[PDB]
């Protein structure tokens, strides 16, 4: 299929993956575009964040997906 | 012309641009509610030309539970006319007005955005057809309870010069083509970030005049290293070097008329777990609205027949909609808990929508950020207890209590919940001062058992006004705590508050004991560095109490709760680390002004404070020369060499020897050094790979002569000599003539590049002049201030940092902008600030009523400029397992330190506790930083450690004996379980 990821910069993303994939595996191609290390990317997607060893079926990912790459900050 | 002094930290979130359009910008609030005041008071802290007030209604008491300017002794009044002297003194320069009931077609011509809050549809839709058709930006935002709108229209054509907020992206060019669409490729180990549609310029691009200086050209995307642009084919012949420079074009945007986007709805969603969410609240607002024209009142807290009246209503107006907006299916549940939340007004919903509406203003008089198009629906439908059943009868009825509006959401028990809670909230810059005002409308601590403590150790400075409202431009240098607490008083008498000025850390444990936390209930932090909230997390982890955390970054923001015994910690995730420049590009091979500015700022903290400091400790401690001696390779020489500088050498008398210091400091830093640079690689030095030394992030370097009448050369010795006569103590003058004239008579000692270290180690100890040799000379160190324009802190900072970026070719950059990297100055904004603690406080009404539940509580994110609004839920806590016992970050071991008898206990007898109590071989055993344990001691480390008690154990080692307040101790485990291998354990509490 074909999900997008979505920064807090506005910058979308667009990766080719099947339902099989891990969210490890998503991670990883992600480090291979923008060169985000899988510790430092938090990912949304539906009111739920992706985990380690799960899978893109088990979130329920279906085509034409989007994922945003959130942050958390310093300043107060 | 604006005042850089007060807007400081928000002219790097608008920019002076958008800044001076928003002060010739008259705003308009109509509706001084919960909502309204929240809306006006983030608008004229953001400095806008004007803002006029409006209502007619009188400030009755469910109105009390949010609004922080109505008094309860003003319950009668005119809402405008009561709030107009309170908001009038937020900010200094920004005149606020009242009216008192006309809305007329004249009275909307003198303004250019209009606010309705609170407002009935009918009366809305006159207001939105004259002003889309002449040209006023509209804002509707309206809160009813947990639910929420937010709508905009700024006419169907709007200007855009910034829709992302993001600062322009740069990037070096290796190669371009010379195809129809030329393709070029960035430096390799730089991602240049771009996207498909961007528009870039070129720059210092030798070979291709005609790319250099052109206007933005359309790019496309080929990769992560690569982007086409315009026609190349009639072009010149690439050679090398260049810098590529993004450039945002303004884009033109059309808004719909309220009465066609009412129609035709354009949703943002807010929640992507309630993503069919917004089309449903848009008709339950339609309905509410023309629920006050069946039975001329908000429908009455819980009940269930004016629950069904929406119900049929909203029936009624989906099938009148078009067949495009009509649902199929519609949501009988979430209209009928819209009705029962529908006449309370909530503090915390009022905050967020008010902070977004705020930014929506700032929006419209300035085209700086993407606006919402067009409808924006949230609801904190979680707050609601969980599946318990309360009646409304006794509770959600009004009592005319200064609580009605919050009451009839959540109940009078939870009221008085709230009354015995004890926070401790830590810090009162921007997030602190919003909580403290939320939770004084909340009504948290406001009883009898209850308590907030608040404690800071800054002082108000200027700055702080733009977005910390508790303050005012005569609370300056008062403590942040004891002025924000007298401000919280007067909006709720009932609360009771502490303030304290001591900084949170591992200083003050002793304070903030053991006994502290206990009798509290949670924690909500405001703080403005990754530090402290690590240091607030582990504590929270250790006394088992409820975390609140709220960050912000300029349009940004992040919500995270951690509830003990539920969901993971603060710490057990993971953000990027900061910028950081690595030596070599810092100190000799720059190519940004960031390069610069860092390496400007290093400038003056090793050369004012870190001689100072180290003479200091050099006549005050007499084991300094042997401490200094015992560390490290090349250290102890730099720092002998430095005082042997700074006590004869370098030392100055008069005035006249601290101008012919800043000179040859001069020479040496921008001449010699930079001869000394080109002498060890030449301006035409070849690679190993046969390539050009200079070239790419290496920018060649020129030295610079000395002209007394150029300013930037004045500037530097006027803020170099005075801050070097401060060093020592001498008085220095400003007379700019007097120094120029005496620069002309200054020599210059010879400057030529060069191409067993212990033996002149051994003279500097023998020739150092004694301390009882000359007594009385003392120096003083600088301490980096950024916000004083007087101390030639930013004086020197601007000229050494300019200076360098004329070596190697950089542009400089303005004061306003090397404060904003040397300075290391966070922006932040009051809407963005007002926003997350609208959040945070939504979680806070789940902590207090004891949610176990991972789906009731919600992280949240932001980020205004896009505008993005996400939320998920927090991550459980991670759950490991040795053998048959499986724990959590939130489990601990238990072990008494003390025994039968008044003896501790031995480290024997611990590791065979863990053998037969816990059947844990344990192999490891450490006390924060030193280890008193392990399977690879030496014989003789484990004789001398068996037999002695722990306390004894960790004295030894720690070189440190424990506290009188020491009353237990965290231990940390590497054991072998009865499975074979090695694991991980959780952590021990040893109670002394
Ligand atoms: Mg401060
Ligand atoms: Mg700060």
């Amino acid at each position: 299929m074909q999900i997008f990821v979505k920064t807090l910069t506005g910058k979308t993303i667009t990766l080719e993956v099947e339902p099989s994939d891990t969210i490890e595996n998503v991670k990883a191609k992600i480090q291979d575009k923008e060169g985000i290390p899988p510790d430092q990317q938090r990912l949304i997607f539906a009111g739920k964040q992706l985990e380690d060893g799960r899978t893109l079926s088990d979130y329920n990912i279906q085509k034409e997906s989007t994922l945003h790459l959130v942050l958390r900050l310093r300043g107060g | 012309d604006i005042d850089e002094g007060l807007y400081s930290r928000q002219l790097y979130v608008l920019g002076h641009e958008a800044m001076k359009r928003l002060q010739t910008s008259s705003v308009l609030v109509s509706g001084l509610r919960g909502l309204g005041v929240e809306i006006a008071k983030n608008i004229i802290l953001g400095g806008v030309k004007a803002v006029t007030l409006h209502d007619q209604g009188t400030a009755q008491w469910a109105d009390l539970s949010s609004q922080f300017y109505l008094r309860e002794e003003d319950i009668g009044k005119n809402r405008a006319e009561v709030s107009q002297p309170r908001l009038a003194e937020l900010n200094s320069y920004v005149p606020v007005t009242a009216y008192t009931g006309p809305l007329v077609e004249d009275f909307l011509s003198g303004f250019q955005v209009v606010v309705l809050t609170n407002t009935p549809l009918e009366d809305q839709l006159r207001v939105g057809e004259f002003c889309h058709n002449r040209g006023i930006k509209l804002v509707v935002a309206d809160t009813r309870g947990l639910f929420g709108q937010l709508f905009c229209d700024f006419g169907e054509e709007m200007i855009l010069t910034d829709s992302n907020g993001e600062q322009p992206l740069s990037a070096m060019v290796s190669m371009v083509t010379k195809d129809n669409p030329g393709v070029v490729t960035c430096l390799d180990e730089a991602r240049h970030g771009f996207e498909s549609g961007d528009f870039v310029s070129f720059s210092e691009v030798q070979g291709m005049v005609e790319l250099n200086g052109n206007q933005p050209m359309e790019i496309k995307v080929l990769g992560p290293y690569t982007f086409s642009i315009c026609d190349t084919s009639n072009f010149s012949d690439y050679i090398r070097g260049g810098i590529v420079s993004q450039v945002k074009v303004p884009k033109k945007i059309s808004f719909k008329s309220l009465v066609a986007s009412l129609a035709e709805p354009d949703f943002v969603v807010t929640d992507f777990a309630k993503f069919s969410r917004p089309a449903q609240l848009h008709i339950g607002f339609q309905a509410l609205h023309q629920f006050c024209a069946q039975h001329g009142r908000p429908p009455r807290p819980r009940n269930e027949e004016d629950a069904a009246e929406l119900v049929a209503l909203a029936q009624a107006v989906n099938a009148r909609a078009l067949p495009a907006v009509q649902q199929n299916n519609l949501d009988e549940d979430l209209i009928r808990k819209l009705a029962y939340v529908a006449a309370g007004d909530l503090a915390p919903i009022n905050a967020f929508i008010g902070g977004l509406a705020a930014q929506e203003v700032m929006k419209a008089c300035s085209g700086k950020f993407m606006p919402i198009m067009q409808w924006l629906y949230f609801d904190a439908l979680e707050c609601l207890p969980e599946d318990k059943e309360v009646l409304t009868e006794d509770k959600c009825l009004q009592r005319q209590n200064r609580y009605d509006g919050q009451v009839a959401v959540f109940g009078s028990d939870l009221q008085e919940k709230l009354g015995k809670q004890k926070y401790f909230l830590v810090g009162a810059g921007a997030i602190g001062c919003e909580l403290l005002k939320n939770f004084a409308m909340i009504g948290l601590g406001c009883g009898e058992g209850g308590e907030i403590i608040v404690t800071d150790m800054d002082t108000i400075e200027k700055s702080n006004l733009n977005r910390q409202f508790l303050f005012r431009p005569w609370d300056v240098t008062k403590l942040k705590s004891d002025t924000a607490a007298a401000a919280v008083r007067q909006m709720n008498p009932h609360i009771r508050v502490t303030s304290h000025q001591n900084r949170v850390g591992p200083d003050t444990e002793r304070i903030y004991d053991d006994d502290f936390f206990q009798n509290l209930d949670g924690v909500a932090n405001a703080l403005d560095n990754v530090d402290a909230r690590m240091y607030m997390d582990r504590r929270c982890v250790y006394y088992r109490k409820p975390l609140l955390e709220s960050g912000t970054l300029g349009t940004k923001g992040n919500v995270q709760v951690v509830i003990p015994f539920l969901t993971e910690s603060y710490s057990s995730s993971q953000d990027p680390p900061e910028k950081s420049i690595p030596i070599a590009t810092l100190k000799n091979f720059p190519n940004a002004i960031e390069h610069t500015l860092q390496w400007a700022r290093d400038e003056f903290e090793g050369l004012f404070k870190q001689p100072a400091e180290n003479v200091n400790q050099y006549l005050t401690d007499p084991k300094f020369v042997e401490r200094t001696l015992r560390l490290a390779g090349t250290q102890p020489l730099e720092v002998l060499e430095a005082v042997q500088r700074s006590l004869v050498l370098q030392r100055p008398q008069t005035w006249a020897d601290c101008v012919t210091w800043a000179c040859h400091h001069w020479h040496t830093q921008y001449s010699n050094n930079i001869r000394q640079l080109l002498h060890n690689f030449p301006p035409d030095q070849l690679t190993s790979s046969g390539a050009p030394f200079w070239s790419g992030p290496k920018r060649c370097p020129h030295p610079l002569t000395f002209d007394v009448n150029n300013p930037l050369h004045l500037d530097y010795v006027m803020a170099a000599a005075n801050l070097f006569a401060q060093t020592y103590g001498l008085t220095g003058s400003q007379d700019r003539a007097a120094v120029a004239t005496f620069l002309q008579s200054v020599q210059v000692p010879e400057f030529t590049p060069k191409s067993v270290d212990d033996s002149r180690l051994e003279e500097l100890k023998a020739t150092l002049p004694s301390p009882d040799k000359l007594p009385g000379f003392k120096m003083y160190p600088i301490d980096f201030e950024k916000d004083d324009d007087s101390n030639f802190h930013m004086d020197f900072i601007v000229a050494a940092s300019n200076l360098r970026a004329e070596n190697y070719d950089i542009p400089s950059a303005d004061r306003h902008k090397s404060k904003l990297i040397a300075g290391k100055i966070i922006p932040a904004i009051a809407t963005t600030t007002a926003a997350v603690v609208g959040l945070v406080c939504l979680e806070l009404y789940k902590v207090v009523q004891g949610h176990r539940q991972l789906d009731s509580y919600k992280n949240g994110f932001l980020n205004l400029a896009l505008p993005f609004f996400g939320f998920s839920e927090p991550l459980a806590a991670p759950r490991h397992q040795y053998y048959n016992q499986e724990w959590t970050l939130w489990d601990r071991f238990e072990v008494q330190g003390l025994q039968p008898n008044g003896e501790e206990m031995t480290l024997k007898q611990f590791l065979d506790y863990f053998k037969t109590e816990h059947k844990l071989e344990i192999t490891m055993l450490s006390q924060g930083v030193s280890m008193l344990y392990s399977f690879f001691m030496p014989a003789a480390k484990l004789k001398e450690r068996l037999d002695q008690p722990m306390t004894e154990i960790v004295s030894r080692v720690s070189k440190r004996k424990l506290g009188r307040h020491v009353r237990a101790l965290v231990l940390e485990l590497c054991c072998n379980d009865e499975s074979g291998e090695d694991v991980e354990v959780p952590y021990v509490r040893y109670t002394i």
